[PDB]
């Protein structure tokens, strides 16, 4: 209660960063495709912001079976890579793997 | 008995069991004479 | 009045933020600014005007000059159907190689198409060269510079009109009837003898040489025989080529009716026929009133005499012309009502009786001019009430009105406020019953269940205008009729052919579906009055505000008390109502757009059957023309409607964004501001500068109205991409 | 088409109107 | 795989019955996703009578808990001290509710 | 600086005093009411317009009336 | 010189200097503490 | 987001009449309705209400009836509350038909 | 007809609409064994289907280009089963509620607490006033010549003008 000024000014300088960045670059990628120049984009194409932490963790978690959780015989998960899973002809769980428009969204 | 029924009497109480009522009616009207596009039978 | 703003000291003594922002939103209030007197204030308000007058033909001068510099207009008027007019060039840095060679099709240079239908207006009015629009526009540019002048000159001492001459009822009315209306009308029909009608028929007359180039072989021996006929004998033939000679004719005054069979539109010879008519009726209307030359009417005589002996009307409308007289409020009132309707009927004429050359060919163009000029009459409508609020508020004497007809309606507000709200309340039940009731049907499989009630009474009236198709023998619609025989003599042959004919705009055909429409635009118009209604009638007071009067025209609210004033004021009536007057705008729209986007398709029946349920609008109008609109660019490219699916987005978010300002209110964001004053008093290097004005949440009456604001912007820009996307990249 | 000269022309009339537009809006300041 | 699952059917009237899908398996009905299907076949469950024996006894601890709310409030309310036990509450909610819980349902 | 107006059907409650959250308001001597006591409003430089001394009276209608004005550092309740 | 070159001329002084200006005059005016 | 997500996987929702998924499509539409219907309350205040309310309750007492329970506009905080709660049940239903109808096709 | 419209009965569109909607039924029927209770009742939903378009047919119902039925409701007797008589019915339904609220309304509003018994509905009351409102107009005519349904300006509050 007592810093609560500090506090609140902080967060606010915070939301204002995350939402002017995060939600920027969709408006930048929206007015750089409307002008012609898909080149110019936030995009895997083009500028490209790589989740490269998630990526990583994706990795370390798909490795992880046989090394740091040596009695695992499979992932705790597909998504985090591996076969695709088919039950019927239709996919139960597959590698999710991320890119810039996960990058972006996750910002959001 | 004279409590429980004041309360039956609330005008929530009484609301519910009369549209229940209502729509009850309407729904066997239609169920029995359905599709009544005008009074034409 | 040291600082900005200087007619305020109260608002220039303010320490926040909140004086920039209220100076800003007073600064044409003048009536309201210190030390303000009467005349001044009139004094002040003309040379606003003139200047405003200037702003106009600068904007005019300004499209011509854009047009002829820029634009395609002769290669336009060499072929109407298959040429794209052009507004202007485009000049954006920004732009990739893509977009300019997008922007550049049909061209050599990237360009906007216009669709406000100037092309048309100036080819039918005689127009055909650039040379001719520049000098129009070097015309209006000087004409400009004369108006700015001329507001400047009657600021000056000896030159500041007195009270007296702004209050000269009489000889201003006869003025603007005979000379601004009248006189404007003969030269009208003068310029369209002389000069549009020759155009028309292959034959140039302009400066060079409309001197020693009669408009009719005749001459004026006709006009000063009485022998008029001549005038009307010979038109343009059913095989008339606009713009050459080719079976044309000599009339220049006739009242043919119908359409042009090529244009599709309306005799230059019956406009000019029309102006000449209506430039009679309003020199001969400008002379009733009494202003130096003993005969006409007084205004005040004319309304003391008229109060109905039995009493029913109280004292009658004695009180009305000092009321009228001193009371800006009220004019601006009666002069915005009396537009909006204007505005509303310039909409709804010009669809069905299209006055240009080419024009009922250009979708867009038509949807364009008609969505515009209906905005612009809802506008128009809520400022009027608006301004009666505000008179009622600041001008409105109790005494002075005793017992006359505005004293009596307030007299009787309860009931009128009541009945608006029964009819409110029906029309809304009952339509947004019968909507649902064939939603549910439909969607269970059930259409023949649906309720669709004929327009038997719309479709009698284009009956007995002569509509054949709904089998009522009624008027013009029967051979027998006296009426038919009547109209036979003049003008019944060409509307005949024209209302008859399936290609015109000429009383569409209607069912089902525009009896619920219909009935839901009833619903926008009586809820929007109710609302406007109501702000005027209680702005002077009310049961939970007696004293309301005292508190002016605008202010945020009373506080928590009495149960709680939120939204209390007469300028809170006209904030709610502005929503009501954009929803009702955009359901006319709606349908006006999507009736002629199924009747442009070739397939009217699919508007017939699916605008019964409200899903048939979702799917069938919105959802399926918004097609071309979001694929104005994609992940493969872009065209040139770009441009509209970036405004579409633009759109939205504006009235997202107005959503903040309308939901979240004041205290949150001065608690919030709080702490941003502290962070920046406390983080060093930024706190070796500092605000002079201090910073403050928005003020509750500021966040209203930019909310409204905000909203308003988004839905005109949002609907304003999408109509001209959806039609322009469909057709 | 519409020439230089006729452009600079038109240029010039606006020019005049600017600095008529700036001594109105200056005298109903006052 | 080929059947959708569908727990909810509706009567015909005013011809809502277009909302009993052909979801197969000689039954039309509304398709459901809370699961019920998946979580049943997980637990064991093969008869519709194991399902009808499951229901009767909720509504039994239905009852029972009505009931134990009357009888907490109006026959044996505990005092203000009993409520404040956080460290037997932890005790009991852990090893009890949370472990038994569990090795009973692993049972 | 807000306008704050007694009207003379006060009944001399001092509920509006007491509600003031800045001490605009006061009571003083009157001989027009039983209670022999008025409403006054002296300090009205401090008055920010919260409007709770509206809220505490008792008569119908009003018998303090604020009337807001023109803003000062006071009045808009300002720390800084 | 041509009449062709004005755009990218014009545009310029219409949509960056022409506000720039406006706005440090209006700013200078609204920060002005006497007026008249 | 508005052609490829939202626009396209909308489609299910707004062809499903005369099918089984109709519910879906009549739920997005009431949804669509309610989310609108709460702008009303989120943008105004209850002055306005009030004052209305007092010329229907003229019109009542000009026929020689009205409740003793006096009508009042909602207070401030519920004029709040219903508007919120009208806003949460329009967007979310909304999103429950669209995303219902959408998957029972893609399943 | 009128509008241009013809008899249902007459309309090739409308019995186009039948003949699709009972295919429709049929199809999904037919994947179905002839005994299953899907079957059953796909094959009562074709009656009723049958049915309501056949009573469509008989009666005086008009028809649009779309195959639909359209009602008449300029006040012709022809067609008075659309909008009159029903009319009729909901203004004799709907007097009655309004006529039998006011009157209990009235009727309590001299008890000893009447807000209570607008929360709390005297039930016995309320069902006796309820029988009486079948001669709702009558009574309201004999209420309005006896000046007890309209009261006076001067008795009912205004706020300032
Ligand atoms: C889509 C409509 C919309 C938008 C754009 C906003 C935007 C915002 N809201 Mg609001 N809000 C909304 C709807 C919206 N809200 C609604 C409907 C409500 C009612 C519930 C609220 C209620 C509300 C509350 C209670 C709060 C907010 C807050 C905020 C701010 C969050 C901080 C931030 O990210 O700033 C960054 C700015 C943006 C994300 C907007 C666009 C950014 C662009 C794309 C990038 C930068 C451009 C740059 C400025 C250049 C401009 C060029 C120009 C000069 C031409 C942000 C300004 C919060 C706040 O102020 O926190 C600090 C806050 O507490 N809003
Ligand atoms: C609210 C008004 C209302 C009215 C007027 C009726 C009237 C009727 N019901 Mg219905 N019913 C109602 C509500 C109502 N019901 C409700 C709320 C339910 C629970 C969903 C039912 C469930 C029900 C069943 C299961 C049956 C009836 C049946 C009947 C009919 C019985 C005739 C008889 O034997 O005596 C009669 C038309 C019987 C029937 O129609 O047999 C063919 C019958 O079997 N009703
Ligand atoms: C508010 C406008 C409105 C109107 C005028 C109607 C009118 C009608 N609807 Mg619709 N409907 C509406 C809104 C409306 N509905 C809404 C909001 C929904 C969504 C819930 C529906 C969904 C719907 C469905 C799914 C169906 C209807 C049906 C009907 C018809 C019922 C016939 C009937 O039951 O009479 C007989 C019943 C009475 C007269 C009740 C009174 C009985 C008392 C005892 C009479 C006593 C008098 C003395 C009637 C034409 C049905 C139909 O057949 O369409 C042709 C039908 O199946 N409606
Ligand atoms: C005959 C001489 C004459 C003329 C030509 C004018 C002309 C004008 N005066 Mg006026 N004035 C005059 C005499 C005259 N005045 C006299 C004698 C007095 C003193 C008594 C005044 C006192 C006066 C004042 C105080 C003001 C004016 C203003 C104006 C301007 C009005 C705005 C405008 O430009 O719209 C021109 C509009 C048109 C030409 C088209 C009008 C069409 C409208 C929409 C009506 C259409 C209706 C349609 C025909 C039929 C009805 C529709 C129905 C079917 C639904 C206009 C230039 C105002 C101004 O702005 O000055 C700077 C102003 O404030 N005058
Ligand atoms: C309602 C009346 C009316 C209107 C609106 C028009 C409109 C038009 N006429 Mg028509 N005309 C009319 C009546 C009218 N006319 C009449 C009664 C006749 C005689 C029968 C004509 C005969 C006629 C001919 C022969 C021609 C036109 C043309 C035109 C078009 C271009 C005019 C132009 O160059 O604009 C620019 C504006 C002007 C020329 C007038 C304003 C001039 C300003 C005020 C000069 C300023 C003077 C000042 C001293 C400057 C210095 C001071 C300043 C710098 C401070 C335009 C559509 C021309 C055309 O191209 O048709 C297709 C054309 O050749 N008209
Ligand atoms: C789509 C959203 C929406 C809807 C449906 C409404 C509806 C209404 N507005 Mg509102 N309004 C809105 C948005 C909306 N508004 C917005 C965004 C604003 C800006 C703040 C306003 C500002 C405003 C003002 C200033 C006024 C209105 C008024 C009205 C009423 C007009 C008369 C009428 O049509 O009665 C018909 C009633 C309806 C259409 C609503 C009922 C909906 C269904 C049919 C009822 C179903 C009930 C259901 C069976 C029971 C619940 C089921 C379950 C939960 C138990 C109507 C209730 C006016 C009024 O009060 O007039 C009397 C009025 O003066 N509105
Ligand atoms: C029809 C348009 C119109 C008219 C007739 C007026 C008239 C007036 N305004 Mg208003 N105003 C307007 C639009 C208008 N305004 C708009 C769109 C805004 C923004 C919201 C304002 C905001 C505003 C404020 C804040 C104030 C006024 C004030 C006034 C009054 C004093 C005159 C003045 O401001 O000096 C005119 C302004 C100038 C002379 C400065 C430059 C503008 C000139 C005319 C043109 C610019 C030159 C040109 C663009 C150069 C191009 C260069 C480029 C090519 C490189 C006068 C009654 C003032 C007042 O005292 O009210 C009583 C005042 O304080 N106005
Ligand atoms: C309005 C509240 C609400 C509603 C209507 C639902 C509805 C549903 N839940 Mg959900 N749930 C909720 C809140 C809700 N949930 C919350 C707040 C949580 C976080 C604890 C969960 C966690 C949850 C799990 C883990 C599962 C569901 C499942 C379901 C579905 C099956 C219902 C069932 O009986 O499964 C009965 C539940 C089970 C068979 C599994 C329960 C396993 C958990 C871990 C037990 C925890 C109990 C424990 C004592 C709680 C204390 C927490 C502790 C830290 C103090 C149904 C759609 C099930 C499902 O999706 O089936 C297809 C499912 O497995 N829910
Ligand atoms: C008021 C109507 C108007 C409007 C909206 C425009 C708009 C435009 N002009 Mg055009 N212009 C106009 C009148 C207008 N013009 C007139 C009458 C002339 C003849 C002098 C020109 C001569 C002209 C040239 C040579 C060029 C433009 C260009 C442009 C474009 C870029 C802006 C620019 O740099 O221009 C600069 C403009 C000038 C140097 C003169 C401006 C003269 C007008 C009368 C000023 C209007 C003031 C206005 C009414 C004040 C009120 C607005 C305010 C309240 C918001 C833009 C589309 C450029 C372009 O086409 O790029 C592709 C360009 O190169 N204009
Ligand atoms: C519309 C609206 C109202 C008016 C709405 C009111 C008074 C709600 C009315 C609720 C009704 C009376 C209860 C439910 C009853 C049914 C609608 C009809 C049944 C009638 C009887 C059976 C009781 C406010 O009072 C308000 C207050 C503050 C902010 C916004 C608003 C706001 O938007
Ligand atoms: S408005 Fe608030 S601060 Fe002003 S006198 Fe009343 S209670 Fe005191
Ligand atoms: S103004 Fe009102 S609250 Fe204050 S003393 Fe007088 S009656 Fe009491």
């Amino acid at each position: 209660l007592r810093h609560r000024d500090a506090i609140i000014s902080h967060l606010n300088w915070v939301c204002i960063f995350l939402g002017c960045h995060a939600f920027g670059f969709y408006i930048h990628n929206d007015t750089m495709r409307a002008l012609g120049r898909p080149q110019d984009m936030f995009s895997d194409k083009a500028i490209q912001l790589q989740p490269i932490f998630a990526q990583w963790i994706q990795n370390i978690h798909l490795l992880a079976p046989g090394t740091t959780a040596p009695n695992a015989l499979a992932t705790t998960s597909y998504a985090f890579g591996g076969d695709v899973i088919e039950v019927g002809g239709k996919i139960a769980m597959m590698p999710i793997k991320l890119g810039t428009a996960d990058f972006m969204v996750h910002h959001i | 008995m004279n409590d429980f029924q004041k309360y039956l009497s609330t005008a929530p109480v009484l609301l519910t069991l009369w549209m229940t009522f209502t729509a009850g009616f309407i729904i066997e009207v239609n169920r029995f004479f359905p599709d009544m596009l005008g009074l034409y039978f | 009045a040291t600082k900005f703003p200087k007619f305020s000291q109260a608002l220039a003594q303010d320490p926040a933020t909140r004086r920039i922002w209220y100076g800003i939103a007073t600064a044409h209030d003048l009536e309201a600014h210190d030390g303000m007197t009467e005349e001044n204030l009139y004094q002040k308000i003309f040379a606003s005007h003139f200047g405003h007058l200037a702003i106009i033909f600068l904007w005019t001068s300004g499209n011509l000059f854009h047009v002829a510099w820029q634009g395609n207009f002769e290669k336009w008027v060499s072929n109407p159907l298959k040429t794209r007019p052009i507004a202007h060039s485009i000049w954006d840095p920004h732009f990739g190689e893509s977009a300019l060679k997008a922007f550049s099709k049909g061209n050599t240079y990237p360009v906007n198409i216009t669709f406000s239908g100037l092309y048309q207006w100036w080819y039918t009015i005689g127009f055909r060269t650039n040379q001719e629009l520049y000098k129009g526009s070097i015309g209006l540019l000087l004409l400009a510079s004369v108006l700015l002048i001329a507001g400047w000159l009657h600021l000056q001492p000896k030159f500041r009109p007195s009270l007296s001459w702004f209050k000269n009822n009489e000889s201003r009315l006869n003025h603007h009837l005979s000379g601004l209306l009248g006189f404007s009308s003969l030269a009208w029909t003068g310029h369209l003898v002389h000069v549009a009608i020759p155009a028309s028929r292959g034959v140039h007359v302009g400066w060079d040489n409309f001197l020693t180039t009669p408009p009719h072989p005749a001459g004026l021996t006709p006009f000063f025989t009485g022998n008029w006929t001549v005038y009307a004998e010979n038109p343009d033939s059913a095989t008339h080529v606009f713009n050459t000679s080719e079976g044309s004719g000599t009339a220049i005054l006739t009242f043919l009716g119908g359409f042009h069979p090529q244009t599709q539109s309306l005799w230059l010879s019956d406009m000019a026929h029309h102006h000449l008519a209506i430039a009679v009726v309003f020199i001969v209307a400008g002379h009733m009133y009494r202003t130096n030359f003993g005969i006409g009417h007084n205004m005040k005589e004319i309304l003391d005499a008229h109060r109905p002996p039995g009493g029913r009307l109280g004292a009658g409308h004695v009180g009305l012309f000092e009321t009228i007289t001193n009371s800006l409020h009220m004019q601006l009132g009666l002069a915005l009502a009396c537009l909006g309707v204007a505005t509303s009927l310039t909409a709804q004429h010009m669809y069905a009786l299209t006055p240009y050359a080419y024009l009922s060919k250009d979708f867009t163009t038509e949807a364009a001019l008609y969505t515009h000029h209906q905005y612009i009459a809802g506008f128009l409508m809520v400022g009027a009430f608006a301004h009666g609020a505000i008179f009622f508020v600041r001008d409105y004497d109790p005494e002075l009105n005793k017992n006359n007809v505005l004293a009596r309606m307030l007299e009787h507000k309860e009931a009128i406020i009541s009945h608006l709200s029964w009819a409110s309340l029906f029309l809304g039940f009952h339509t947004l019953g019968l909507y649902i009731h064939n939603d549910t049907v439909v969607a269970f499989g059930q259409p023949e269940k649906q309720i669709l009630f004929e327009p038997l009474f719309a479709e009698y009236i284009q009956a007995a205008s002569g509509k054949a198709v709904y089998q009522f023998n009624v008027l013009l619609a029967s051979s027998t009729s006296p009426a038919t025989a009547a109209g036979n003599q003049v003008w019944l042959p060409g509307w005949l052919e024209a209302i008859n004919n399936p290609k015109t705009d000429l009383f569409l055909k209607i069912g089902p579906g525009d009896f619920l429409v219909h009935h839901a635009i009833a619903l926008g118009l009586h809820v929007t009055a109710l609302i406007l209604v109501k702000g005027a009638l209680d702005a002077r007071g009310s049961k939970l505000m007696p004293d309301k009067k005292d508190f002016g025209y605008s202010f945020p609210c009373d506080g928590p008390g009495r149960g709680g004033t939120c939204d209390i004021s007469a300028w809170d009536a006209f904030y709610l109502a502005m929503f009501w007057m954009l929803n009702t705008i955009g359901w006319v729209t709606f349908y006006w757009h999507w009736k002629h986007m199924t009747i442009w398709g070739g397939n009217p029946g699919q508007f017939d059957e699916s605008s019964n349920y409200i899903m048939g609008w979702l799917r069938d109008y919105l959802w399926l023309n918004s097609s071309p609109l979001i694929n104005g660019y994609n992940p493969f490219g872009m065209n040139n409607l770009s441009v509209w699916s970036w405004m579409f987005l633009f759109g939205h978010l504006i009235w997202a964004t107005g959503f903040m300002f309308l939901i979240s209110w004041r205290g949150y964001w001065q608690e919030l501001i709080e702490t941003l004053v502290w962070a920046h008093e406390r983080t060093p290097l930024a706190n070796l500068i500092r605000w002079r004005d201090k910073p403050v949440a928005l003020s509750i009456v500021q966040a209203r109205l930019v909310g409204l604001v905000h909203f308003s912007v988004g839905y005109i820009l949002t609907y304003a991409a999408f109509v001209i996307a959806s039609t322009s990249g469909k057709f | 088409m519409i020439t230089d000269f006729q452009v600079y022309i038109a240029l010039m009339a606006a020019l005049l109107a600017s600095v008529l537009a700036i001594r109105l809006g200056a005298t109903l300041y006052q | 795989i080929s059947i959708k699952q569908s727990s909810q059917v509706v009567w015909p009237i005013v011809g809502q019955e277009i909302l009993n899908a052909d979801v197969g398996g000689n039954f039309q009905g509304i398709q459901t996703t809370s699961g019920w299907f998946q979580m049943w076949r997980a637990e064991g469950i093969t008869s519709e009578v194991e399902l009808y024996w499951t229901a009767i006894g909720g509504l039994a601890m239905s009852a029972i808990m009505l009931f134990a709310g009357w009888f907490h409030y109006h026959k044996a309310a505990p005092k203000l001290e009993w409520f404040q036990n956080a460290e037997s509450m932890m005790n009991h909610h852990l090893a009890g509710l949370l472990g038994l819980g569990c090795l009973s349902w692993s049972g | 600086s807000h306008t704050v107006k007694i009207y003379d059907t006060c009944i001399g409650c001092t509920q509006c005093v007491r509600a003031c959250p800045t001490d605009v308001l006061e009571m003083v001597p009157w001989d027009g009411c039983k209670s022999g006591q008025i409403a006054s409003s002296p300090r009205v430089e401090d008055c920010v317009g919260c409007k709770r001394c509206e809220t505490a009276c008792p008569t119908d209608f009003l018998s303090v009336r604020v009337y807001l004005g023109a803003e000062t550092t006071r009045s808009l309740g300002l720390a800084y | 010189m041509a009449a062709s070159f004005l755009p990218s001329i014009l545009v310029p002084l219409v949509g960056l200097i022409f506000p720039a200006f406006s706005m440090a005059l209006f700013f200078l005016y609204v920060q002005t503490d006497d007026i008249a | 987001w508005l052609r490829d997500f939202l626009w396209s996987q909308a489609s299910q929702v707004i062809q499903s009449y005369g099918s089984a998924s109709s519910a879906y499509g009549l739920i997005f539409l009431g949804a669509h309705f309610i989310w609108a219907f709460s702008l009303m309350f989120l943008f105004s205040g209850r002055g306005y209400w009030q004052e209305l309310i007092e010329s229907i309750v003229w019109a009542h007492n000009k026929l020689n009836f009205a409740p003793t329970i006096q009508p009042r506009a909602l207070s401030i905080t519920q004029g709040r509350a219903v508007g919120l709660a009208h806003y949460l049940l329009g967007g979310i239903g909304t999103t429950w038909a669209f995303f219902l109808a959408r998957a029972i096709s893609i399943t | 007809e009128i509008g241009g419209l013809t008899k249902c009965s007459e309309s090739a569109a409308f019995t186009k609409r039948l003949n699709a909607s009972v295919k429709k039924l049929e199809q999904r029927a037919s994947q179905y064994e002839a005994d299953s209770p899907p079957a059953l009742a796909l094959k009562q939903q074709v009656e009723r289907t049958q049915a309501r378009f056949d009573k469509y047919s008989r009666s005086e119902l008009l028809c649009g280009a779309d195959g639909l039925p359209h009602l008449v409701a300029d006040g012709r007797w022809s067609h008075a089963a659309e909008f009159i008589l029903p009319g009729f019915g909901f203004i004799y339904i709907s007097g009655w509620i309004g006529w039998v609220g006011r009157k209990y309304l009235r009727a309590v509003s001299t008890s000893a607490n009447p807000s209570e018994s607008e929360i709390i509905i005297n039930v016995p009351l309320a069902l006796k006033i309820m029988t009486t409102g079948y001669i709702w107009p009558i009574s309201a005519w004999q209420e309005l010549i006896s000046n007890d349904l309209v009261a006076v300006s001067e008795e009912i509050t205004v706020s300032p003008r």
